[PDB]
Protein backbone atom coordinates (compact mmCIF):
# COMPACT_ATOMS: atom_id res chain seq x y z
CA UNK A 1 0.00 0.00 0.00
CA UNK A 2 2.37 2.89 -1.25
CA UNK A 3 0.67 5.78 0.57
CA UNK A 4 0.10 8.73 -1.52
CA UNK A 5 3.33 11.60 -0.54
CA UNK A 6 1.83 14.18 1.75
CA UNK A 7 4.85 14.24 3.92
CA UNK A 8 6.47 16.21 1.15
CA UNK A 9 3.98 18.93 0.55
CA UNK A 10 2.89 20.00 4.61
CA UNK A 11 6.07 19.20 5.69
CA UNK A 12 8.05 20.82 2.92
CA UNK A 13 11.33 23.38 4.23
CA UNK A 14 10.63 26.25 1.14
CA UNK A 15 7.45 26.91 0.12
CA UNK A 16 7.31 29.35 -2.77
CA UNK A 17 6.15 32.64 -2.93
CA UNK A 18 1.89 33.11 -3.39
CA UNK A 19 3.16 34.54 -7.41
CA UNK A 20 4.92 31.14 -8.03
CA UNK A 21 2.99 28.71 -6.00
CA UNK A 22 4.32 24.78 -5.69
CA UNK A 23 1.99 22.61 -7.93
CA UNK A 24 2.25 19.09 -7.31
CA UNK A 25 0.03 16.48 -9.00
CA UNK A 26 -0.78 13.01 -6.76
CA UNK A 27 -1.78 10.20 -8.73
CA UNK A 28 -1.45 6.33 -8.47
CA UNK A 29 -1.49 6.17 -4.92
CA UNK A 30 -3.73 5.95 -1.41
CA UNK A 31 -4.00 8.85 0.48
CA UNK A 32 -5.30 8.95 4.26
CA UNK A 33 -6.33 12.40 4.51
CA UNK A 34 -8.39 11.67 7.57
CA UNK A 35 -4.99 11.41 9.70
CA UNK A 36 -3.79 14.95 8.13
CA UNK A 37 -7.49 16.24 9.27
CA UNK A 38 -7.63 14.67 12.87
CA UNK A 39 -3.85 16.18 13.50
CA UNK A 40 -5.60 19.42 14.75
CA UNK A 41 -2.26 21.72 14.60
CA UNK A 42 -4.08 23.47 11.46
CA UNK A 43 -5.61 27.29 11.83
CA UNK A 44 -7.97 26.51 8.90
CA UNK A 45 -9.20 23.55 7.36
CA UNK A 46 -12.31 24.39 5.03
CA UNK A 47 -13.47 21.82 2.61
CA UNK A 48 -16.24 23.42 -0.34
CA UNK A 49 -16.40 19.39 -1.37
CA UNK A 50 -17.61 16.95 1.59
CA UNK A 51 -16.31 16.85 4.86
CA UNK A 52 -12.77 15.22 6.09
CA UNK A 53 -14.83 11.70 6.44
CA UNK A 54 -16.64 11.60 3.46
CA UNK A 55 -13.96 12.70 1.27
CA UNK A 56 -11.98 9.53 1.54
CA UNK A 57 -14.40 7.08 0.42
CA UNK A 58 -14.63 8.95 -2.99
CA UNK A 59 -11.95 7.88 -5.69
CA UNK A 60 -10.30 10.40 -7.31
CA UNK A 61 -8.67 10.32 -11.21
CA UNK A 62 -6.18 13.06 -9.93
CA UNK A 63 -5.31 15.58 -6.78
CA UNK A 64 -3.13 18.66 -7.31
CA UNK A 65 -1.77 20.48 -3.89
CA UNK A 66 -0.67 23.75 -4.66
CA UNK A 67 1.45 25.63 -1.76
CA UNK A 68 2.67 29.06 -0.83
CA UNK A 69 2.92 31.41 2.44
CA UNK A 70 0.35 34.67 2.91
CA UNK A 71 -0.43 36.83 5.39
CA UNK A 72 -2.79 36.16 8.01
CA UNK A 73 -5.49 38.98 7.41
CA UNK A 74 -5.65 37.79 3.93
CA UNK A 75 -6.20 34.12 4.37
CA UNK A 76 -9.95 34.37 4.11
CA UNK A 77 -9.27 36.10 0.37
CA UNK A 78 -9.00 31.79 -0.27
CA UNK A 79 -11.93 30.82 -1.84
CA UNK A 80 -14.16 31.25 -4.80
CA UNK A 81 -15.72 34.20 -5.17
CA UNK A 82 -13.37 36.63 -2.74
CA UNK A 83 -11.82 39.55 -3.85
CA UNK A 84 -8.01 41.03 -3.26
CA UNK A 85 -4.39 41.25 -4.16
CA UNK A 86 -4.65 37.11 -3.59
CA UNK A 87 -7.81 36.39 -4.64
CA UNK A 88 -7.23 38.39 -7.89
CA UNK A 89 -3.36 38.81 -9.05
CA UNK A 90 -1.64 35.76 -7.38
CA UNK A 91 -4.06 33.00 -7.03
CA UNK A 92 -7.39 33.01 -8.36
CA UNK A 93 -9.77 30.01 -7.53
CA UNK A 94 -12.90 29.15 -9.97
CA UNK A 95 -16.49 29.37 -8.72
CA UNK A 96 -17.14 25.65 -9.32
CA UNK A 97 -14.08 24.60 -6.82
CA UNK A 98 -14.38 20.93 -5.76
CA UNK A 99 -11.14 20.35 -3.17
CA UNK A 100 -10.64 22.27 -0.54
CA UNK A 101 -8.33 24.43 1.61
CA UNK A 102 -5.35 23.70 4.63
CA UNK A 103 -3.95 26.41 6.08
CA UNK A 104 -1.91 27.00 9.68
CA UNK A 105 0.38 29.59 11.38
CA UNK A 106 4.36 29.48 10.30
CA UNK A 107 5.24 32.78 11.96
CA UNK A 108 8.48 31.01 13.45
CA UNK A 109 9.59 28.84 10.37
CA UNK A 110 9.13 31.63 8.24
CA UNK A 111 9.94 35.02 10.09
CA UNK A 112 13.36 36.23 9.94
CA UNK A 113 14.78 38.37 12.84
CA UNK A 114 14.25 41.61 10.44
CA UNK A 115 11.31 40.07 9.01
CA UNK A 116 12.18 37.96 5.85
CA UNK A 117 11.83 39.35 2.31
CA UNK A 118 12.34 36.29 0.66
CA UNK A 119 8.55 36.03 -0.05
CA UNK A 120 6.54 38.39 -2.58
CA UNK A 121 3.15 39.09 -4.45
CA UNK A 122 2.09 40.47 -7.62
CA UNK A 123 1.00 43.36 -6.48
CA UNK A 124 0.55 45.46 -9.40
CA UNK A 125 -1.37 43.88 -12.52
CA UNK A 126 -3.75 45.31 -15.20
CA UNK A 127 -6.50 42.67 -15.21
CA UNK A 128 -6.56 40.01 -12.81
CA UNK A 129 -5.90 36.67 -12.96
CA UNK A 130 -8.00 33.62 -14.97
CA UNK A 131 -8.95 30.97 -12.26
CA UNK A 132 -6.09 28.79 -11.28
CA UNK A 133 -3.85 30.97 -13.54
CA UNK A 134 -0.52 31.91 -13.21
CA UNK A 135 1.66 34.57 -14.25
CA UNK A 136 5.08 34.45 -12.71
CA UNK A 137 6.19 37.61 -15.52
CA UNK A 138 8.61 40.22 -13.73
CA UNK A 139 8.17 42.90 -16.06
CA UNK A 140 7.92 46.31 -14.83
CA UNK A 141 4.10 47.76 -14.20
CA UNK A 142 2.66 49.49 -17.23
CA UNK A 143 0.85 52.53 -14.89
CA UNK A 144 -0.51 54.73 -17.37
CA UNK A 145 0.21 56.63 -20.84
CA UNK A 146 3.95 56.59 -20.54
CA UNK A 147 5.64 53.47 -20.82
CA UNK A 148 9.33 53.58 -19.46
CA UNK A 149 10.99 49.90 -20.84
CA UNK A 150 13.08 48.34 -18.00
CA UNK A 151 13.84 51.63 -16.24
CA UNK A 152 12.29 51.31 -12.52
CA UNK A 153 11.08 54.23 -11.45
CA UNK A 154 7.29 56.89 -11.69
CA UNK A 155 4.63 55.53 -13.07
CA UNK A 156 6.43 51.99 -14.18
CA UNK A 157 7.02 49.86 -10.83
CA UNK A 158 8.78 46.47 -10.44
CA UNK A 159 4.73 45.00 -9.55
CA UNK A 160 6.32 42.38 -7.15
CA UNK A 161 6.33 43.71 -3.69
CA UNK A 162 7.68 41.30 -0.40
CA UNK A 163 6.35 41.03 3.25
CA UNK A 164 7.78 42.43 6.53
CA UNK A 165 7.76 39.51 8.38
CA UNK A 166 8.89 40.49 11.57
CA UNK A 167 8.95 38.14 14.28
CA UNK A 168 6.82 40.39 16.52
CA UNK A 169 4.00 41.05 14.01
CA UNK A 170 0.63 41.03 14.91
CA UNK A 171 -0.94 37.90 14.34
CA UNK A 172 -2.51 38.79 11.09
CA UNK A 173 0.72 40.51 9.72
CA UNK A 174 2.31 36.70 10.73
CA UNK A 175 3.19 34.84 7.86
CA UNK A 176 0.39 31.64 7.45
CA UNK A 177 1.64 28.50 5.32
CA UNK A 178 -1.50 27.22 2.75
CA UNK A 179 -2.03 24.11 0.73
CA UNK A 180 -5.01 23.73 -1.49
CA UNK A 181 -5.97 20.08 -2.19
CA UNK A 182 -7.69 20.19 -5.56
CA UNK A 183 -9.60 17.22 -6.16
CA UNK A 184 -10.22 15.84 -9.92
CA UNK A 185 -12.47 13.97 -11.37
CA UNK A 186 -11.99 12.45 -15.14
CA UNK A 187 -12.58 10.25 -17.95
CA UNK A 188 -9.94 7.75 -16.72
CA UNK A 189 -8.56 5.13 -13.96
CA UNK A 190 -9.10 6.44 -10.67
CA UNK A 191 -6.16 6.07 -8.94
CA UNK A 192 -6.25 8.06 -6.41
CA UNK A 193 -8.52 6.57 -3.47
CA UNK A 194 -9.13 6.04 0.41
CA UNK B 1 -4.11 66.69 -11.05
CA UNK B 2 -7.95 66.05 -11.17
CA UNK B 3 -11.09 66.88 -11.05
CA UNK B 4 -14.08 67.86 -8.85
CA UNK B 5 -17.90 67.78 -9.16
CA UNK B 6 -21.61 68.61 -7.44
CA UNK B 7 -21.77 70.19 -4.43
CA UNK B 8 -24.67 70.21 -1.81
CA UNK B 9 -28.46 68.73 -2.45
CA UNK B 10 -31.04 67.35 -0.35
CA UNK B 11 -31.20 64.58 2.33
CA UNK B 12 -31.13 61.25 1.05
CA UNK B 13 -31.36 62.71 -2.31
CA UNK B 14 -29.38 60.87 -5.16
CA UNK B 15 -25.67 62.56 -4.42
CA UNK B 16 -23.01 62.01 -6.86
CA UNK B 17 -19.65 62.90 -7.50
CA UNK B 18 -16.88 63.13 -10.45
CA UNK B 19 -13.35 62.52 -11.03
CA UNK B 20 -10.64 63.03 -13.93
CA UNK B 21 -7.03 62.23 -14.77
CA UNK B 22 -4.67 64.58 -15.73
CA UNK B 23 -1.75 62.70 -16.88
CA UNK B 24 -2.27 59.31 -15.68
CA UNK B 25 -5.01 56.94 -16.89
CA UNK B 26 -7.57 55.45 -14.66
CA UNK B 27 -7.53 52.09 -15.41
CA UNK B 28 -4.06 50.86 -13.96
CA UNK B 29 -4.26 52.59 -11.06
CA UNK B 30 -5.72 51.68 -7.47
CA UNK B 31 -7.75 54.90 -7.68
CA UNK B 32 -9.78 56.21 -4.58
CA UNK B 33 -12.57 58.00 -2.56
CA UNK B 34 -11.48 59.34 0.56
CA UNK B 35 -13.74 61.71 2.74
CA UNK B 36 -13.10 64.63 5.65
CA UNK B 37 -15.60 65.58 8.03
CA UNK B 38 -15.75 69.01 8.33
CA UNK B 39 -14.03 69.28 12.00
CA UNK B 40 -13.15 65.91 11.52
CA UNK B 41 -10.13 63.58 10.70
CA UNK B 42 -9.48 61.56 7.29
CA UNK B 43 -11.91 58.61 6.21
CA UNK B 44 -11.65 56.12 3.44
CA UNK B 45 -14.90 55.60 1.56
CA UNK B 46 -14.12 53.60 -1.44
CA UNK B 47 -11.06 52.22 -3.77
CA UNK B 48 -11.12 50.62 -7.18
CA UNK B 49 -8.59 48.31 -8.45
CA UNK B 50 -6.98 47.80 -12.05
CA UNK B 51 -9.15 44.44 -12.28
CA UNK B 52 -11.97 45.83 -11.28
CA UNK B 53 -13.13 45.04 -8.44
CA UNK B 54 -13.95 47.54 -6.15
CA UNK B 55 -14.15 48.11 -2.43
CA UNK B 56 -16.74 50.34 0.50
CA UNK B 57 -16.35 50.56 3.96
CA UNK B 58 -18.50 50.39 6.83
CA UNK B 59 -19.86 53.61 6.83
CA UNK B 60 -21.56 54.31 3.35
CA UNK B 61 -21.82 50.55 2.11
CA UNK B 62 -23.94 51.62 0.06
CA UNK B 63 -22.00 53.59 -1.78
CA UNK B 64 -21.47 52.60 -5.61
CA UNK B 65 -18.06 53.18 -7.11
CA UNK B 66 -17.64 53.24 -10.54
CA UNK B 67 -14.77 53.38 -13.87
CA UNK B 68 -14.61 54.01 -17.19
CA UNK B 69 -12.69 56.10 -20.18
CA UNK B 70 -11.05 59.21 -17.47
CA UNK B 71 -14.16 60.07 -15.91
CA UNK B 72 -14.25 58.16 -12.05
CA UNK B 73 -17.69 58.12 -10.99
CA UNK B 74 -19.37 57.83 -7.23
CA UNK B 75 -22.86 57.55 -6.25
CA UNK B 76 -24.55 57.60 -3.68
CA UNK B 77 -28.38 57.18 -2.82
CA UNK B 78 -28.72 57.51 1.18
CA UNK B 79 -27.25 60.99 1.42
CA UNK B 80 -27.40 61.14 5.19
CA UNK B 81 -25.82 63.42 7.85
CA UNK B 82 -22.44 61.77 7.53
CA UNK B 83 -22.60 62.88 3.66
CA UNK B 84 -21.92 66.62 4.29
CA UNK B 85 -18.27 66.51 3.85
CA UNK B 86 -15.36 66.72 1.62
CA UNK B 87 -14.45 64.10 -0.82
CA UNK B 88 -10.53 63.79 -2.03
CA UNK B 89 -9.28 61.76 -5.43
CA UNK B 90 -6.30 60.13 -5.03
CA UNK B 91 -4.03 56.90 -6.45
CA UNK B 92 -2.76 54.31 -4.07
CA UNK B 93 0.27 52.71 -3.39
CA UNK B 94 -0.63 49.89 -1.19
CA UNK B 95 3.00 49.76 0.03
CA UNK B 96 3.92 53.53 -1.30
CA UNK B 97 0.63 55.15 0.14
CA UNK B 98 -2.10 57.62 -1.39
CA UNK B 99 -0.24 59.10 -4.35
CA UNK B 100 -1.59 62.30 -5.94
CA UNK B 101 -5.21 64.21 -4.77
CA UNK B 102 -7.45 65.77 -6.20
CA UNK B 103 -8.87 69.32 -5.35
CA UNK B 104 -11.71 67.90 -3.38
CA UNK B 105 -15.30 68.92 -3.65
CA UNK B 106 -17.51 69.56 -0.70
CA UNK B 107 -21.14 68.24 -0.18
CA UNK B 108 -23.78 69.16 2.01
CA UNK B 109 -27.60 67.75 3.16
CA UNK C 1 -6.54 47.55 15.15
CA UNK C 2 -6.29 51.15 16.26
CA UNK C 3 -3.68 53.78 16.10
CA UNK C 4 -3.02 56.16 18.61
CA UNK C 5 -1.04 59.77 17.99
CA UNK C 6 0.44 62.39 20.13
CA UNK C 7 -2.08 65.73 20.78
CA UNK C 8 -1.07 68.50 19.02
CA UNK C 9 2.15 70.71 19.72
CA UNK C 10 2.93 74.13 20.17
CA UNK C 11 6.64 74.91 18.80
CA UNK C 12 9.52 76.90 18.00
CA UNK C 13 10.43 78.49 15.09
CA UNK C 14 13.49 76.95 13.73
CA UNK C 15 13.56 73.99 15.26
CA UNK C 16 13.18 70.48 15.07
CA UNK C 17 10.03 68.72 16.49
CA UNK C 18 8.96 65.40 16.18
CA UNK C 19 5.83 63.61 16.45
CA UNK C 20 4.51 60.15 17.10
CA UNK C 21 1.89 57.23 17.03
CA UNK C 22 1.38 53.82 18.85
CA UNK C 23 -0.20 51.02 16.98
CA UNK C 24 -2.55 48.54 18.65
CA UNK C 25 -0.45 45.53 18.19
CA UNK C 26 2.24 45.07 15.24
CA UNK C 27 2.84 46.61 12.10
CA UNK C 28 6.25 47.04 12.01
CA UNK C 29 6.51 48.67 7.70
CA UNK C 30 3.04 49.52 6.97
CA UNK C 31 2.38 53.25 8.11
CA UNK C 32 2.78 56.56 5.84
CA UNK C 33 3.29 60.05 6.92
CA UNK C 34 1.17 63.02 5.33
CA UNK C 35 0.95 66.47 5.65
CA UNK C 36 -2.84 68.24 5.15
CA UNK C 37 -2.07 72.05 5.14
CA UNK C 38 -5.26 73.65 5.68
CA UNK C 39 -7.99 73.73 3.34
CA UNK C 40 -5.43 71.87 1.02
CA UNK C 41 -5.86 68.12 0.10
CA UNK C 42 -3.14 66.45 2.17
CA UNK C 43 0.45 65.97 0.95
CA UNK C 44 2.42 62.34 1.62
CA UNK C 45 6.11 62.68 2.96
CA UNK C 46 6.81 59.08 4.01
CA UNK C 47 6.91 55.45 3.19
CA UNK C 48 7.83 52.76 5.91
CA UNK C 49 10.52 55.05 6.18
CA UNK C 50 11.60 56.72 2.97
CA UNK C 51 10.74 59.74 1.75
CA UNK C 52 9.06 60.52 -1.84
CA UNK C 53 10.14 64.04 -3.58
CA UNK C 54 9.82 66.90 -0.93
CA UNK C 55 10.31 66.53 2.92
CA UNK C 56 13.73 66.72 2.67
CA UNK C 57 13.41 68.58 5.67
CA UNK C 58 11.11 66.64 7.63
CA UNK C 59 12.24 62.86 7.12
CA UNK C 60 12.38 60.38 9.92
CA UNK C 61 11.31 57.29 10.70
CA UNK C 62 10.93 54.30 13.79
CA UNK C 63 8.41 51.84 12.83
CA UNK C 64 7.89 49.12 15.24
CA UNK C 65 4.16 48.71 16.78
CA UNK C 66 4.62 52.19 17.55
CA UNK C 67 6.46 54.60 14.78
CA UNK C 68 7.78 58.52 15.40
CA UNK C 69 8.80 60.94 12.55
CA UNK C 70 11.04 63.68 13.33
CA UNK C 71 11.02 67.30 11.49
CA UNK C 72 11.84 74.21 11.83
CA UNK C 73 11.01 76.03 9.06
CA UNK C 74 8.13 78.14 9.89
CA UNK C 75 5.80 76.64 6.56
CA UNK C 76 4.63 73.67 8.90
CA UNK C 77 1.77 75.50 9.74
CA UNK C 78 -0.25 72.28 9.26
CA UNK C 79 -1.92 69.18 10.34
CA UNK C 80 0.29 66.04 10.59
CA UNK C 81 -1.86 62.22 9.80
CA UNK C 82 -0.73 58.90 10.32
CA UNK C 83 -2.09 56.38 7.84
CA UNK C 84 -1.67 52.41 8.31
CA UNK C 85 -0.95 51.07 4.83
CA UNK C 86 -2.15 47.20 4.12
CA UNK C 87 -5.73 46.65 6.09
CA UNK C 88 -7.59 46.15 2.89
CA UNK C 89 -11.24 46.53 4.48
CA UNK C 90 -10.17 49.67 6.48
CA UNK C 91 -7.69 52.32 5.42
CA UNK C 92 -7.33 53.25 9.25
CA UNK C 93 -6.37 56.84 9.63
CA UNK C 94 -4.45 58.15 13.16
CA UNK C 95 -5.71 60.91 15.30
CA UNK C 96 -3.57 63.40 13.76
CA UNK C 97 -1.70 65.77 15.59
CA UNK C 98 -1.99 69.38 14.65
CA UNK C 99 1.19 71.71 15.14
CA UNK C 100 1.08 75.20 15.54
CA UNK C 101 4.20 77.48 15.98
CA UNK C 102 5.42 80.28 18.30
C1 LIG D 1 5.06 16.22 9.40
O1 LIG D 1 5.87 15.68 10.45
C2 LIG D 1 5.21 15.66 11.72
C3 LIG D 1 6.21 15.11 12.72
O2 LIG D 1 7.36 14.58 12.06
C4 LIG D 1 3.93 14.83 11.65
O3 LIG D 1 3.23 14.93 12.89
C5 LIG D 1 3.04 15.32 10.52
O4 LIG D 1 1.91 14.47 10.37
C6 LIG D 1 3.83 15.36 9.22
N1 LIG D 1 3.00 15.83 8.13
C7 LIG D 1 2.83 15.15 6.99
C8 LIG D 1 1.94 15.78 5.96
O5 LIG D 1 3.37 14.06 6.81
Amino acid sequence: TNLCPFGEVFNATRFASVYAWNRKRISNCVADYSVLYNSASFSTFKCYGVSPTKLNDLCFTNVYADSFVIRGDEVRQIAPGQTGKIADYNYKLPDDFTGCVIAWNSNNLDSKVGGNYNYLYRLFRKSNLKPFERDISTEIYQAGSTPCNGVEGFNCYFPLQSYGFQPTNGVGYQPYRVVVLSFELLHAPATVCG
Amino acid sequence: LVESGGGLVQPGGSLRLSCAASGLTVSSNYMTWVRQAPGKGLEWVSVIYSGGSTFYADSVKGRCTISRHNTLYLQMNSLRAEDTAVYYCARDLDYYGMDVWGQGTTVTV
Amino acid sequence: QLTQSPSFLSASVGDRVTITCRASQGISNYLAWYQQKPGKAPKLLIYAASTLQTGVPSRFSGSGSGTEFTLLQPEDFATYYCQQLNSYPPLTFGGGSRVEIK
